[PDB]
């Protein structure tokens, strides 16, 4: 899942 | 030839735009008195144990070493400390009128929820104080269960494993919430993008302004013009620059919603 930042 | 704020108001009022996606940030929190913790010159980094740099407050490695700085902010932001403002109630009216496809928030103050917008319409991209998770055994907790600890400046400990119980705020390097990825269906479906009170500096959230279709208006209500919109402007962009509350108030006026706003706010105040 895509990361903060 | 550019669209005006009034043009966009008329599209909304006519339901020509009726699938509105909204992106919000700290500019809608500060009118409620929320600390401007995204600003390194916030008086917060005057309070703050010994913090090496502001971003450490949302870094897991730092948190495990010293979670007191984060919990100071948690105490500050915990449910009940702050009330939604007219910007939030504007968004709640958009929902009530059947115009809100989704509201994406970078804020962690929970004011969108408290305004009464149902969870189905919200993407809390940076998590929530409504719930917490033990950092060791992964046990979930309602936020009320650690409230007394947080308000007493105690680090909440898990009753199972004594791990620290961490509010469900997304820290740097953690997966964004599952619901973030709704952007892949919501932005292409939007018929209007509203960008309210965000500098569009926190990635990857800021890059979603490009994910609406090329023909869809993008309305920015913000003190300043933000790079993502400005770097790559589109023909139906509109910028209402100035204080975010005065901008929303102007839009509410053009929409003809002043009375409905008053009714809503009057109805909701008791609850808080
Ligand atoms: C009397 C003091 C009030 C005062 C004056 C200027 C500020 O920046 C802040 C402030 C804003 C955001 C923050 O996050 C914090 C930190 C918490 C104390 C302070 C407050
Ligand atoms: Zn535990």
């Amino acid at each position: 899942q895509p990361k903060k930042x | 030839g550019k669209l005006s704020l009034q043009d966009v108001a008329e599209l909304i009022r006519a339901r020509a735009c009726q699938r509105v996606v909204v992106m919000v940030g700290a500019g809608i929190s500060t009118p409620s008195g929320i600390p401007d913790f995204r600003s390194p010159g916030s008086g917060l980094y005057s309070n703050l144990y010994d913090l090496p740099y502001p971003e450490a407050i949302f870094e897991l490695p730092f948190f495990f070493h010293n979670p007191k700085p984060f919990f100071t902010l948690a105490k500050e932001l915990y449910p009940g400390n702050y009330k939604p403002n007219v910007t939030h109630y504007f968004l709640r009216l958009l929902h009530d009128k059947g115009l809100l496809l989704r509201l994406y928030t970078q804020n962690i103050d929970g004011l969108e929820r408290v305004s009464g917008i149902p969870a189905s319409k919200l993407v809390e991209a940076h998590g929530t104080f409504a719930s917490a998770t033990c950092t060791v055994c992964q046990r979930p907790f309602p936020g009320e269960d650690i409230r007394a600890d947080v308000m007493a400046d105690r680090v909440p400990r898990c009753p199972v494993c004594t791990g620290v119980v961490k509010p469900d705020i997304v820290f740097f390097g953690e997966p964004l919430p599952q619901r973030f990825l709704l952007h892949v269906v919501d932005f292409p479906m939007a018929d209007l993008l509203l960008i309210l009170g965000t500098s569009l500096e926190v990635e990857p959230f800021a890059s979603l302004t490009e994910a609406v279709r090329s023909s869809v208006p993008r309305l920015l209500i913000n003190r300043d013009l933000v790079g993502p919109l400005a770097w790559h402007p589109r023909s139906r962009d509109v910028a209402q620059l100035g204080d975010v509350v005065h901008g929303v108030e102007s839009l509410v006026e053009l929409l003809g919603w002043t009375e409905e706003m008053r009714d809503l706010v009057q109805r909701e105040t008791g609850k808080l």
